[PDB]
């Protein structure tokens, strides 16, 4: 009875050096949640890039919460060519019954300048 | 309630040995295990989260594995600043329950 | 860096009441939930209570529910644990813990609460 977040745009194409920004919108039910940003390595191995609430202790991956309590920007700062890949966001339903329910994944294309 | 158990209860080893300690849960949690190190008279420190992810600043020799009910902590090359008590803690279901703890001693 | 400073641990007679305070500094306190974890003398770690971070959601253990109250005041970056109907069993070292994820990042050195006559 809890909906997963959605991850848009489907295909984000940017020129190298520019910042590429994703939007994961999560309509939380109760504020005991956490959103995570993932990048799929070879053989479907998920690496956590950043998260909200921001740990604040790579800094090129930042998560910003919009004035509405739904939309979030995951922005790569100064995107490189090797940042092209498959990305997705996931919500973990901690306290109680911790469950990672994932969004649909999105593709990032970084083109030559 | 999810009851957590650990084995061994106590451990004697010297510097350089490889140590593997286990943690068992009464029912499946599949990743939601944490490993903590407590030194005498001091607050516990986080070592492993999600049962295999290394917390920032923890030496790479510390490693965790396992899913479901059985998990393991591994210390590849034991060093003098590692002799302490280690607890495992499940985070799947409230209330959060800890393991009895495993004491690592100097021999 | 991140520091959690517990205060208020004093010898109290059984049946009394006491409130613990945690001074949070070094991180956005309002964005993270918090928990209290106690270690009884000679016993293991036991989870006491948890707060959502915005204060709307509260979680309690069976051993303290109805007797302990979890609260937070993000204006001054302080975490409170109101302890009522104290028992001798409740004598423990109470740790302020940074919640907000699967895992418990930082632990304060704790405050000692002794329940005796």
């Amino acid at each position: 009875p809890w909906n997963p977040p959605t991850f848009s745009p489907a295909l984000l194409v940017v020129t190298e050096g520019d910042n590429a920004t994703f939007t994961c919108s999560f309509s939380n039910t109760s504020e005991s949640f956490v959103l995570n940003w993932y990048r799929m390595s070879p053989s479907n191995q998920t690496d956590k890039l950043a998260a909200f609430p921001e740990d604040r202790s790579d800094c090129r991956f930042r998560v910003t919460q919009l004035p509405n309590g739904r939309d979030f920007h995951m922005s790569v700062v100064r995107a490189r060519r090797n940042d092209s890949g498959t990305y997705l966001c996931g919500a973990i339903s901690l306290a109680p019954k911790a469950q990672i329910k994932e969004s649909l994944r999105a593709e990032l294309r970084v083109t030559e300048r | 309630d999810i009851q957590m158990t650990q084995s061994p209860s106590s451990l004697s080893a010297s510097v350089g040995d490889s140590i593997t300690i286990t943690c068992r849960a009464s029912l499946s949690i599949n990743t939601f295990l944490n490993w903590y190190q407590q030194k005498p008279g001091k607050a516990p420190n986080l070592l492993i989260y999600a049962a295999s992810s290394l917390h920032g600043g923890v030496p790479s020799r510390f490693s965790g594995s396992g899913s479901g009910t059985d998990f393991t902590l591994t210390i590849r090359t034991l060093q003098p600043e590692d002799f302490a008590t280690y607890y495992c803690q499940q985070s799947s279901n409230t209330p959060f329950t800890f393991g009895p703890g495993t004491v690592v001693d100097f021999r | 860096e991140v520091q959690l400073l517990e205060s208020g641990g004093v010898l109290v007679q059984p049946g009394g009441s006491l409130r613990l305070s945690c001074a949070a500094s070094g991180f956005t306190f309002s964005n993270f939930g918090m928990t209290w974890v106690r270690q009884a003398p000679g016993k293991g770690l036991e989870w006491v209570s948890g707060i959502s971070g915005g204060g709307r959601d509260t979680y309690f253990a069976d051993s303290v529910k109805g007797r302990f109250t979890i609260s937070r005041d993000n204006s001054k970056n302080t975490l409170y644990l109101q302890m009522n109907s104290l028992k001798g069993e409740d004598t423990a070292v109470y740790y302020c813990v940074k919640w907000g994820n699967i895992y418990f990042d930082y632990w304060g050195q704790g405050t000692l609460v002794t329940v005796s006559s």
